[PDB]
């Protein structure tokens, strides 16, 4: 399983957004919001494949969370679909980027602004996010945002729509690989 | 689902959809309110889940 692909909880559909490493211990980053009140975590609707449980949850105010595989047979592949990743950076004004996610698959823009502000309403505030004119849409919530080989952010929300195009804020990977001192491989 | 709190400036992406009454399967509460709100009141709920 990889960057980009779907991901289920109790419930509802989310992506998984990078597989990460510490040591010998694997997990998945993925958004706080999808990791937020969840235990387990599957890779089809039929719950039948587990991936494996939350070990960490950071939303409203950031946007990530981070699950530990169980899975011990799955293939947890260090990419994006077909795509290598082999480092992680800071985002910038005019980055051209990707994102990967379960209902729309690939789709291109670039970073128009950094440290934006994202109201989601009810006091779900989430700050210091990368503003893009990438689309998105419900199911993309964790994908992957990358440019090139490089893992930049996790897909958090925004609006529009892939057809008539839209607005999506992503969560600096970056922050969360230091908070939960993992890295990408 | 109540759509007084909308609309919103943004949705999160997870996936939990709803049947709204144009037969068109919304994504999330979020989507579906704003949706609401858009067509100035005139889109129900027709039932959870897919359409």
């Amino acid at each position: 399983i990889s960057g980009g692909d779907a991901i289920y909880s109790s419930t509802g559909r989310c992506s998984l957004g990078f597989n990460v490493r510490s040591g010998s211990t694997y997990y998945f980053l993925t958004a706080g919001h999808c990791t937020d009140g969840a235990t387990t975590w599957w890779a089809n609707s039929a719950r039948t494949t587990v991936l494996g449980t939350t070990s960490g949850s950071s939303f409203p105010n950031n946007d990530y969370g981070i699950v530990r595989y169980t899975n011990t047979t799955i293939p947890k592949d260090g990419t994006v679909g077909g795509q290598d990743i082999t480092s992680a950076a800071n985002a910038t004004v005019g980055m051209a980027v990707t994102r990967r996610g379960s209902t729309t698959g690939t789709h291109s823009g670039s970073v128009t602004a950094l440290n934006a502000t994202v109201n989601y309403g009810g006091g779900d505030v989430v700050y210091g996010m990368i503003r893009t004119n990438v689309c998105a849409e419900p199911g993309d919530s964790g994908g992957p945002l990358y440019s090139g080989t490089r893992a930049i952010g996790l897909t958090s929300g925004g609006s529009g729509n892939c057809s008539s195009g839209g607005t999506t804020f992503f969560q600096p990977v970056t922050e969360a690989l230091s908070a939960y001192g993992v890295s990408v491989y | 689902v109540d759509c007084s709190e909308y609309p919103k400036p943004a949705c999160t992406d997870e996936y939990r959809p709803l049947c709204g009454s144009d037969n068109k399967t919304y994504g999330n509460k979020c989507n579906f309110c704003n949706a609401v709100v858009e067509s100035n009141g005139t889109l129900t709920l027709s039932h959870f889940g897919k359409c």
